[PDB]
């Protein structure tokens, strides 16, 4: 338990990176969370919406 | 631009619209700006035969 100072930096960096990566699976209000599916299911005028 | 089409196709004349005439006859840019004018012509463009 002597080296908590150096472990905290690694933990913070890893957790921030993990949160940033996990933020990709969110709708944010859209119908689906993957844009490949969006482009292959609707016409452009609402696909862009 | 002036032409004559069927009654149900007056709605198809708009940016980002899909249809037989929209794809194979007349296509509007998605960034179209201007106005659209249409009127019926039974008194001029109709024949009993």
């Amino acid at each position: 338990s002597a080296l908590g100072k150096l472990q905290n930096v690694v933990n913070q960096n890893a957790q921030a990176l993990n949160t940033l990566v996990k933020q990709l699976s969110s709708n944010f209000g859209a119908i689906s969370s993957v844009l490949n599916d969006i482009l292959s299911r609707l016409d452009p005028p609402e696909a862009e919406v | 631009d002036s032409f004559v089409i069927r009654g149900d196709e007056v709605r198809q004349i708009a940016p980002g619209q899909t249809g037989k005439i929209a794809d194979y006859n007349y296509k509007l840019p998605d960034d179209f700006t201007g106005c659209v004018i249409a009127w019926n012509s039974n008194n001029l463009d109709s024949k009993v035969g």
